[PDB]
């Protein structure tokens, strides 16, 4: 593996990797690494 | 361009089995039920972007902006299984399924090798006082007070300094820390950023 890795280098064709999120004023962290990570995987397999 | 998973529709839709909303959740259960229930497009607060765009206004997030600050965490918004007005097509036709979802072993190799093979994958840490304070560099917790889990996107790795590091997005906005991503510590399961990792495979393929 490469020293060093960035997704968002690996694939520009995916904005959403560089996109960021405001969860606001709620425990919500734990959707938030899923529906990011899920967006980025979407587009890195097809679309 | 593509398609931005809502995090309105999973927050709000996922129930007893994810956990209690706004007040804390299981990632392993929100993956499963990607793959279970699907999920719709949606993006960030007053966008109207998506089926279900995100309602909770966006705050200050323990730094100085303009944006009203945090104020804890308020009620988890309702389930509503239709999208917003002036989107199309339709909710049940606008979900996106999961092939399946799986935990990733507690080795930083195979977190590495995941990200590389399929991508960014989510997983969780835990949040010492030292950590709000954190502006850019890598993060090493050394005072403070344990103040709970946070789960987050990790999609990388580098060393800086030699000091090796997880390149990590958090969720409270760009105005925190290094334009909202921040770099912790790699390799010792540091707060446990490497004991909890959690991953799946897009229906799509
Ligand atoms: C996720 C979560 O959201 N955790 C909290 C958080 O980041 N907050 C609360 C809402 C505003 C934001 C803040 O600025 O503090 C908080 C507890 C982190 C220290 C968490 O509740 C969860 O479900 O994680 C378990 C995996």
């Amino acid at each position: 593996l490469p020293a060093s890795f960035d997704a968002r280098e690996q694939w520009p064709q995916c904005p959403t990797i560089k996109e960021i999120r405001d969860q606001g004023s709620c425990g919500s962290c734990w959707a938030f690494g899923a529906v990011e990570a899920i967006s980025d995987r979407i587009c890195i397999h097809t679309n | 361009v593509s398609v931005e998973v809502s995090a309105e529709d999973l927050l709000t839709c996922c129930g007893s089995m994810c956990g209690d909303g706004c007040n804390g959740g299981y990632p392993a259960e929100a993956w499963n039920f990607w793959t279970r229930k699907g999920l719709v497009s949606g993006g960030l607060y007053e966008s109207h972007v998506g089926c279900r765009p995100y309602s909770i206004p966006p705050c200050e997030h323990h730094v100085n902006g303009s944006r009203p600050p945090c104020t804890g965490e308020g009620d988890t918004p309702k389930c509503s299984k239709i999208c917003e007005p002036g989107y199309s097509p339709t909710y049940k036709q606008d979900k996106h399924y999961g092939y399946n979802s799986y935990s990733v072993s507690n080795s930083e190799k195979d977190i590495m090798a995941e990200i590389y093979k399929n991508g960014p994958v989510e997983g969780a840490f835990s949040v010492y006082s030292d950590f709000l304070l954190y502006k850019s560099g890598v993060y090493q917790h050394v005072t403070g007070e344990m103040m709970g889990g946070h789960a987050i996107r990790i999609l990388g790795w580098g060393v800086e300094n030699g000091t090796p590091y997880w390149l990590v997005a958090n969720s409270w906005n760009t105005d925190w820390g290094d334009n909202g991503f921040f770099k912790i510590l790699r390799g010792q399961d540091h707060c446990g950023i490497e004991s909890e990792v959690v991953a799946g495979i897009p229906r799509t393929d």
